[PDB]
């Protein structure tokens, strides 16, 4: 679920989805 | 210490002397402190072999 | 992140609030309402304690000015996607319920009683209807950079706030690499920081230099990205930009370009991978020192670039105008070999400590000559040579090479200041390696600095002939109480070598709840543990006993987690297996080169004589009445008045020991301080007569 | 009964307390001496030889401070203590 | 480093320089030292052969916080100390910074290289406990050296018919050549015959006849190789020490040590000990692991059963029975009880071999609270305004806190962190209040001739037991010299008057059966100005008796000073030592029996009305008492401090009767000097060692004596004095 | 009970760089410490050649970059660290490198001198733009051990000079393993296993060759005790 | 390559036995190097002799003591195990102690075969009483480095042979250290404390020369593989 186009790929251990993505920092 | 201004004051009234035999005011005129090696009992020993 | 995270600071001092005095202690600590708006862990770890802060990941500031954050609302027991911002007085007239709480995919609690958060910060369990709102993320009572350390669940919060503050110090070094385990923050934080070029429209590369990149876009209108590259930063770091495309590649809008300070492929790495071994080594690892290997210093694997930065001008003065030459009075010609016909040092000249940058002359007015300075003037043919000498020179602990050179004229109708006609400032870059005394710190707040670097030959090494790259004393972890350090190890471990869950019978017990993209990776591969929702320790368990093994065809590991160790100097293996792993090691900026200091004798203050200066000739260090009291308490009379009176305060007394230490002769004795002779006369300045008087009275001079 | 030691904790500072009252007067009495000795190293090349140099043979550019020490601890000097 | 050093010492080196004609004038010299020719660092080297420099470490707390050492060149930009001076410094190797002086004139050096030399400095100023001692790793390479576990390799097995015993070693070059070989444990049970190594007492008396052992003859030894080789390290002489060197017992021998030894033995053997700590603590085996760290099996069921009851007590409350405060009371009570009953599992569970058993119960370092953290329950945790939440956290930092838990805990963090730096600073305020009053305080005197002397209890004779030594005679009556000669029953003298008490007297005192003795102490001097030597008594950093000109009022102001930054929390932390010392009402105000007599008491349920009439005669004193407070047990016979205030009994004049602190001027009007002087002491120490720290009476009998040193005047009469 | 048989040194091969030593038979407990010495002395005390500075036209220092390549000075020169050559002149020698135009410029367009060669062609350098060129001259010497690259900062060249640490060890990895054949009878001896891999510039015979002598000349002196 | 400074050995005598070498100075690292390999070959590779086994015909069993001595059997074992024995002799050759009469017996009194010594004939071994004999057989084998008696538990068949645990070792002790040396501004060079004691058939400086004998034989094997240049 990379937001940005080119990330590199990194599983994650998430077993919840986040509803709202981190806003402008 | 404290309330430096009064105890100024106080002192000028009463034109009081202090001897200097305390730590803390050798150490601020300079001399040695009269205690250890500063006590006249070991600052004054003559050596010769 | 440093940037985004003073970006993001809530200070509550200065112009127009509270001061450190006055303000109580009360007012430091954490509330009930700060869960989503003030992060309860980051904060100064000084006197700066609970007066700064740093917002929450989703908070979001109100046009009245006061914090909100996001909360999905659940109407009759199922959860809604749609999303509300609620302010505190909101949140506390409401039953906010935890982003933890088991939820079924329809929206339904399970649970009847879900865990709950309500008014007065009370937490107690509540019917699954009565609650109304529902947190968005675990992650939402975190900083940006405290959402940035893995396994911070398992960490006290007094580790996690030191963890935090340590990763805005570290120093960008010359290559970067992303962490093997780390947070989900990372892209977002570099993305968002600014540091990275990031492509503002989807197009083709045309051609990528090591200076810019030109993108066509789809419009056919052509965009040229200029990357600086080796700029100074406002701490003396570089920043580089270093393009991560090829030419012909297509790029979509938004995609990260070039890789900023502390950047790999556009996300953030503060620092390298390191195989750790946990074990005390010989005591050079005792109490907080670390043990690292030769091989970080030769392969410049810990090597950082810092640029300084010096400037002089030439102002206008009443006896002439200053001026920049390179003609200098009386100094020998290989001393100026190194400086150009203008007079300023040529770009890329090793300079030393001590050499001259660059070359002024000032003007003179009227000073008859000494007899023998006059007399060899006369002698060797060298005119008085008034103007004098103000050369600019690289003060002391300086070195490196002169990587540019940037000069204003006024002539060339250039802004300077007022009386001022030429100013010029030279930047020298230095290179440094990681030496004894500089501080390494992994993301769990556990510090340290560099005992030893042994030889490569003597570090332990695995079963295959592999070093550990750095050792860690194993009294320091428990009694800290940051485990989540022994956890990345491992997980580490598990991420570097790889691992394959076995599934031909069947997924696992343990592996149940693993996505299913997780249960094989490549040696080597990247994983992410989110702040809050990670990796179990039933997970961690599992993948120990899961991992690939090596090229050789043998596992080094045990299913413990822990390996079996020879040494590199007996050569006998040890005793007992050794925990191993791959740990994310950063190098704080706390370098050694700049902390050691050393005096005998420079410039003294002028109203009260004492020692004082510049990094040229460094100051001396105070000597407190504590130290006062030390010393007396020893009995030592005659050390305590040397190191008031006679190498602080006797103007007289400093000459006169300086020329007894250099010739044979003995130390004289200490005179009467300048403290004391500025007392009296100041006292006396207030019409109170103070004077000294022996035995029979009689007053003496001073 | 125990091994060589080695620095400026040579002489041992137990033998050296056996000759003195206390470590106060044994600062003095070592300082004083070196002093001594500095002014005749000093001297030596032309004046009065007043002050006696060191009486056990030094080592090759031993400190006054040691000398004087290593003296005391071989039995050859005499102090009085004041007051 | 070189470069520190060629910076500070370049006067020297200069001089030098000159004088074996590498440059011609001094000028030229400093010019090449600038330049740092390689000619500079052979005179460096040569330069600094002997001259010792001062090591600070700011904010120097006590007298050990400022050492003389021997410099010596390294590479590298950073300062090497040793790992055993680092207790004194208090200093931690995370970026930390000390400053460093050099002493030049020959009367500085001599008090560096005498006074102030790290090598003398072995035990501290405030309790003669030794400082330089192996302290966090050393302790545990040692322990485990010294271990013995049962059923090893190479263990002492018994003649079993036709095979002869194995296990008896020739001496402890065979053994170790066994153990090199691979076929004997380090730690297992040996016979060994040691010929080196004086036997203990008890076997010395035996075998020899106590005839005396020298070195040569051999007697047969029942122990482990380890500890074989751990004796080696001690001196010579030394009784051999056939026990597992947990810390106390390595504090023990060091003590007996420095007090039988010339200190360049001692420094020598502790810095041997260190050697062979750091050898063997990377053999221990001691690491950190996921499996290392054991979770108890049955948390769940007794976590469980607690939040049944707890359950149960919020029903009770949510009847409307009772209000908030009696839930939150009852629900911290039930949590104390679980997190204890769940430590207890824990504790249970963990066998010895565990990295963390070992290094805790090794005196180390940590507590098993610690552990129970990090393996068991965290437990309630405090709040902003200071109490305890209602709410526990179930999860370990193992297991891993939830959001909310970690939130709730965070609080305790912020307030510990916020506190350290209040505490410290008025630590030091307290310290330099206290060097202030007690500025004058020299000892000028060698013996005031003195016959006054405060009467000290050594060890109470228990109605039952023969003795019972008291539990702080190592405070009280250690190292103070004899007033009056000990005499007991008979005309036999057990302690000559003047003699200082000490570990052999204090024990020949207890096994003559006398339990009351008279010493000697500062607080009842004679001397006009300071205190003579012999009422202070043995010095603690020397050892010895304390030597004229020694100031020791700056002493014991730095030794109260010190522990003031752990000493943490009627308030009875620092603030009680402050209000305390400052003679300050204080906040319980106790009422103290005026006369002794019978009491006769009514209880008012608003205010407390106590009534005495004296047993002499005379009217009855009455005190108007609050009653929101809680009686203190009355003075009787049992002395049980569960009786409570029973009306119509005797209580001794000057004793309190509620929970409190009497106020230091109503006891010092109604019983006199001697008795405020014993409860000022008394209830400072009290509050010191209710934290863990201990420090020598004297050091605050100094302090005391400063502060009752007035005498108020009333009438003037034939005395200018107003 | 003495062992007839003296220890025998035999050599396997796993791979072009990797090969496997089989010493046997030795006394009880000395396999490791045995093992360990070849070790100590195969990591630090191989001598080697490696490049000890560079010149680059246009450059004067290695905080810039070259028209036309990709990556800066600093990135070049780390790329080239990983340089593997072997020298048999036991001088300074100067190798040239001059690619043009588009393309990636690889180890393989060096042209080194007599007596140098270098065993990994396919290296990684740099990549061009058909804007720019690069041309590049680098010194190899041959020494041991790990010299910073101080060592020509104070030779006192031109400001093209780049100095760059120097890495003299063409050993790579060593391993060992002891099969102790502990048994109820007095023959008992344990077998080495040591196993070492190097960076193609010497086979793993020579460099246990040159170990072997450095250890048995420095043992000459025990001998001759006497 | 060559070799910056020469290291050099200088022997220390502490006692007749005992002995202190040092070698000074070493290229930064050579320290342990040298050291533990140096240890391990003097303690594990100098060929000795010493007693494998004895009998005690008076005694049928190692439970009890034997009659008319005042020492215990294990104590006897014990005392036996120490004499040092000087073997010139492949084979295990047999020794036979007899005594009769109160008295003590030293080691000088047992008649030795040919070829076999014993190097401290004033050693105690026992003690007798009054109408008191002990006839003991011993054997003497060569050997090297330390051998227990359990791994030689297992030796043919009889009534009542003792394996004892043999040193098969003329030297029993040694130690190193390491300390940093400045034979220029480097500052790391180590130096070698090489501490060894021996018994009475050896000399340290002898033990010493065998050990490196025995070494730079064995490096020979990887020296020959191939002649390379390398540092002198
Ligand atoms: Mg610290
Ligand atoms: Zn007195």
């Amino acid at each position: 679920n990379n937001s940005v186009p080119g990330a590199p790929n990194r599983v994650s251990f998430a077993k919840l989805r986040e509803p709202l993505e981190v806003p402008g920092l | 210490f404290q309330e430096t201004t009064r105890v100024l004051t106080d002192a000028a009234i009463n034109c009081r002397s202090d001897k200097l035999n305390g730590l803390k005011e050798n150490v601020i005129i300079g001399k040695l402190i009269p205690a250890g090696t500063g006590i006249n009992r070991y600052r004054n020993i003559a050596v010769q072999p | 992140l440093s940037g985004l995270t003073h970006k993001r600071r809530l200070s509550a001092l200065g112009p127009g609030g509270l001061s450190r005095e006055r303000a109580g202690l009360e007012v430091r600590d954490v509330h009930p309402s700060h869960y989503g708006r003030m992060c309860p862990i980051e904060t100064p770890e000084g006197p700066n304690i609970g007066l700064i802060g740093s917002l929450s990941v989703y908070a979001r500031v109100n046009p009245f000015g006061f914090i909100e954050t996001p909360y999905r609302k659940v109407v009759d027991g199922v959860v809604s996607d749609e999303i509300v911002y609620l302010t505190a007085d909101e949140e506390d007239r409401h039953v906010v319920a935890q982003a933890n709480s088991p939820i079924d995919a329809d929206g339904r609690f399970v649970e009847p009683r879900v865990l709950v958060r309500r008014k007065a910060g009370e937490v107690e369990y509540v019917p699954s209807s009565e609650v109304d709102y529902m947190d968005v993320s675990p992650r939402q009572m975190v900083s940006v950079a405290t959402a940035m350390i893995p396994f911070l669940e398992h960490d006290d919060a007094n580790r996690a706030l030191m963890g935090a503050n340590m990763q805005r110090q570290a120093v960008p070094l010359v290559r970067s690499e992303a962490p093997l385990v780390g947070t989900g923050m990372e892209l977002r934080a570099a993305i968002d920081a600014g540091d990275v070029v990031v492509a503002e429209e989807s197009g083709v590369i045309e051609e990528v230099s090591a200076d810019y990149i030109t993108v066509m876009h789809d419009n056919g209108t052509r965009r040229t990205y200029r990357m600086r590259k080796f700029a100074r930063s406002n701490h003396g770091t570089c920043a580089n930009q270093c393009p991560i495309v090829d030419a012909g590649d297509r790029v979509e809008a938004g995609q990260v370009i070039a890789d900023g300070p502390c950047t790999d492929d556009g996300e953030m790495a503060l620092g390298k991978n390191l195989l750790v071994a946990i074990m005390p080594w010989e005591g050079h690892n005792y109490e907080d020192a670390i043990i690292l290997s030769n091989r970080l210093v030769e392969e410049d694997v810990l090597t950082s670039i810092h640029i300084e930065e010096h400037e002089i001008d030439a102002r206008d003065t009443k006896l002439g105008a200053e001026e920049i030459t390179r003609d200098i009075p009386n100094i020998s010609d290989e001393v100026l070999a190194d400086l150009d016909e203008r007079g300023i040092v040529r770009i890329g000249a090793e300079v030393r400590d001590g050499d001259i940058l660059v070359g002024k002359v000032t003007p003179k007015g009227e000073t008859e000559l000494t007899p023998e300075e006059r007399l060899l003037r006369a002698i060797f043919g060298e005119k008085a040579r008034e103007v004098r000498d103000t050369s600019l020179k690289v003060p002391h602990g300086e070195s490196g090479k002169v990587i540019g050179i940037r000069v204003f004229s006024r002539e060339d109708e250039d802004e300077l200041p007022a009386g001022v006609n030429e100013l010029v400032r030279v930047y020298v870059a230095q290179k440094r390696k990681i030496s004894d005394g500089d501080k390494l710190a992994g993301r769990h707040g556990n510090k340290g600095v560099i005992g030893k670097i042994l030889p490569v030959e003597d570090m332990p090494f695995l079963a295959d002939g592999t070093p550990v790259d750095i050792i860690l004393n194993t009294h320091g972890v428990p009694r800290r109480m940051n485990i989540g350090q022994i956890l990345e190890t491992h997980l580490g471990w598990c991420a570097h070598s790889g691992w394959k869950v076995d599934a031909a019978k069947g997924v696992p017990d343990w592996a149940a709840r693993l996505p299913d993209e997780l249960l094989e990776a490549q040696p080597n591969a990247i994983v992410s543990t989110p702040v809050f929702d990670g990796a179990q320790e039933a997970e961690l368990q599992g993948l120990l006993s899961c991992t690939l093994p090596n090229r050789d065809g043998d596992v080094l590991v045990d299913a413990d987690g822990k390996a079996m160790l020879f040494d590199g100097r007996s050569g006998e293996p040890f005793p007992y297996p050794v925990t191993v792993g791959y740990m994310y090691i950063m190098k704080l900026h706390h370098l050694v080169d700049d902390k050691i200091h050393a005096r005998s004798t420079g410039p003294y203050s002028m109203i009260t004589q004492q020692p004082l200066g510049g990094k040229a000739q460094f100051g001396g260090q105070r000597f407190g009445e504590m130290e006062c009291w030390a010393m007396q308490a020893y009995g030592a009379a005659y050390t305590l008045q040397e190191l008031l009176t006679i190498k602080s305060d006797d103007t007289v007394g400093r000459v006169k020991v300086y020329e007894a230490i250099v010739k044979g002769e003995n130390i004289p004795e200490p005179g009467i301080p300048e403290s004391f002779k500025v007392l009296l006369k100041e006292l006396q300045s207030l019409c109170l007569n103070v004077e000294v008087l022996s035995s029979d009275g009689a007053a003496i001079e001073l | 009964g125990y091994d060589t030691p080695l620095g400026i904790t040579n002489p041992p500072i137990d033998e050296l307390l056996d000759r003195v009252s206390s470590k106060y007067a044994l600062v003095i009495y070592a300082a004083k001496r070196a002093r001594q000795i500095n002014d005749y190293y000093n001297q030596l090349g032309e004046g009065i030889l007043e002050y006696v140099g060191p009486l056990v043979e030094p080592g090759l550019q031993e400190k006054p401070l040691s000398i004087a020490l290593r003296e005391i601890h071989a039995d050859l000097l005499e102090h009085t203590e004041g007051e | 480093p070189k470069l520190m050093a060629l910076e500070l010492f370049k006067p020297f080196v200069m001089k030098r320089l000159v004088d074996l004609n590498h440059a011609q004038n001094i000028k030229s010299a400093k010019r090449m030292v600038e330049r740092q020719r390689p000619q500079v660092w052979d005179v460096l080297e040569e330069v600094i052969a002997e001259h010792p420099v001062l090591l600070n470490r700011a904010p120097t707390l006590h007298r050990l916080g400022i050492q003389a050492f021997e410099p010596m060149l390294v590479e590298g930009k950073a300062i090497q100390l040793h790992p055993l001076v680092c207790e004194a410094f208090n200093a931690d190797f995370d970026g930390d910074q000390m400053a460093v002086h050099l002493p030049l004139s020959a009367e500085a050096q001599a008090e560096a290289r005498i006074l102030m030399l790290s090598s003398n400095n072995i035990l501290s100023p405030a309790s003669g406990r030794p400082l330089a001692m192996p302290r966090l790793d050393m302790v545990t390479g040692l322990y485990y050296l010294t271990t013995e576990v049962p059923g090893d390799t190479g263990e002492y097995q018994p003649a079993s018919g036709d095979h002869p015993e194995t296990g008896v070693y020739s001496s402890p070059a065979e053994a170790i050549m066994a153990a090199d070989r691979g076929v004997l444990s380090v730690r297992a049970k040996i016979k060994v015959r040691l010929t080196q190594l004086r036997p203990p007492v008890e076997i010395e008396a035996e075998l020899f006849g106590h005839s005396g052992w020298q070195p040569g003859d051999a007697w047969m030894a029942e122990t482990t190789l380890g500890r074989v080789m751990f004796n080696e390290l001690l001196p010579l002489g030394y009784p051999f020490v056939n026990k597992q060197m947990h810390k106390k017992v390595q504090a023990a021998i060091i003590n007996d040590l420095a007090e039988r030894y010339p200190m360049i033995v001692v420094a020598q053997t502790v810095d041997k000990l260190k050697d062979a700590g750091f050898y063997w603590a990377t053999r221990s085996g001691v690491t950190v692991s996921m499996a290392d760290v054991l979770v108890p099996p049955r948390k769940k069921e007794i976590l469980d059963h607690y939040e049944e009851r707890a359950d149960k007590v919020e029903k009770q409350f949510q009847r409307g029975a009772l209000n908030h405060d009696e839930r939150n009371e009852a629900l911290v009570e039930i949590w104390k009880e679980a997190t204890d009953e769940v430590g207890q599992a824990l504790r249970e569970h963990y066998p010895d071999d565990n990295p963390i058993i070992t290094i805790v119960d090794s005196g180390a370092t940590g507590n098993f609270t610690q552990t129970r953290t990090l393996a068991g329950m965290k437990g309630l945790v405090t709040n902003p305004k200071g109490e305890f939440i209602p709410r526990p956290v179930k999860s370990s930092f193992r297991e891993g806190l939830t959001v909310l838990e970690y939130f709730i805990n965070t609080h305790g963090a912020r307030k510990g962190l916020a506190d350290t730096a209040l505490r410290t600073a008025d630590s030091g305020y307290l310290t330099r209040r206290l060097v202030d009053v007690s500025q004058d305080v020299i000892v000028r005197e060698h013996d005031c001739q003195t016959e006054r002397g405060i009467v000290v209890e050594l060890a109470e004779r228990a109605p039952d037991g023969t003795l019972i030594r008291d539990p702080y005679i190592e405070t009280s009556a250690y190292a103070r010299t004899l007033g009056t000669d000990a005499v007991d029953e008979a005309g036999n003298v057990i302690v000559e008057r003047g003699q200082d008490l000490g570990d052999p007297e204090i024990d020949a005192l207890l096994a003559a059966g006398i339990t009351q003795v008279k010493v000697r102490s500062v607080l009842t001097c004679a001397t006009s100005t300071g205190v003579c030597a012999t009422c202070y008594g043995r010095s603690m950093a020397t050892g010895k008796l304390v030597d004229i000109g020694e100031a020791v009022g700056i002493v014991a102001a730095q030794s109260i000073g010190e522990p003031g930054t752990q000493l943490t929390m009627i308030t009875g932390g620092l603030p009680r030592v402050q209000e305390l010392f400052e003679a300050r009402v204080p906040r319980g105000k106790a009422p103290i029996a005026d006369v002794t007599g019978r009491v006769r008491l009514e209880d008012g349920e608003r205010f407390y009305k106590i009534t005495i009439v004296p047993d002499d005669g005379g009217e009855e004193v009455v005190y108007d008492k609050i009653s929101k407070r809680q009686r203190l047990r009355v003075f009787k016979h049992e002395d049980g401090s569960e009786r409570v205030l029973s009306d119509g009994d005797h209580v001794e004049v000057g004793q309190q009767l509620m929970e409190g602190s009497a106020d230091p001027h109503e006891v010092l009007r109604v019983q006199g000097p001697r008795e405020v002087q014993i409860h000022l002491v008394r209830e400072v120490q009290e509050v010191y060692r209710a934290q863990g720290v201990s420090i020598h009476d004297k050091h605050i009998e100094v302090i005391v004596r400063q502060m009752l040193r007035r005498v108020t005047i009333i009438d003037s009469g034939s005395t200018e004095f107003l | 009970m003495l062992i007839s048989q003296r220890p025998t040194l035999s050599e396997d091969v796993l791979t072009d760089n990797r090969s496997q030593f089989v010493i046997e038979p030795l006394e009880p407990g000395f396999g490791y410490t045995l093992g360990n010495s070849l070790r100590r002395t195969l990591l630090s005390s191989i001598p080697g050649a490696a490049v000890t500075s560079i010149r680059i036209d246009g450059v004067l220092h290695e905080f810039t970059t070259v028209p036309g390549v990709k990556e800066d000075v600093t990135e070049i020169i780390l790329n080239l660290k990983s340089l593997v050559v072997s020298s048999e002149e036991d001088e300074p020698v100067t190798m040239y490198l001059r690619k043009q135009g588009p393309g990636e410029v690889t180890a393989g367009d060096i042209v080194p001198p007599a007596g140098v060669t270098v065993h990994n062609p396919g290296m990684h350098i740099a990549t061009l733009n058909d804007k720019g060129k690069l041309e590049v001259e680098l010194v190899v010497e041959r020494g041991r051990g790990y010299v910073p690259a101080v060592q020509n900062r104070a030779s006192g060249a031109e400001i093209g000079r780049i100095p760059v640490d120097s890495i003299y060890s063409p050993v790579l990895k060593v391993t060992y393993k002891v099969d102790a054949t502990r048994v109820e009878q007095r023959t008992d001896f344990d077998k080495l296993i040591l196993d070492v891999e190097t960076k193609n510039s010497i086979s793993p015979r020579d460099a246990l060759a040159s170990a072997g002598k450095t250890l048995v000349e420095l043992f000459g002196l025990a001998r001759e005790l006497n």
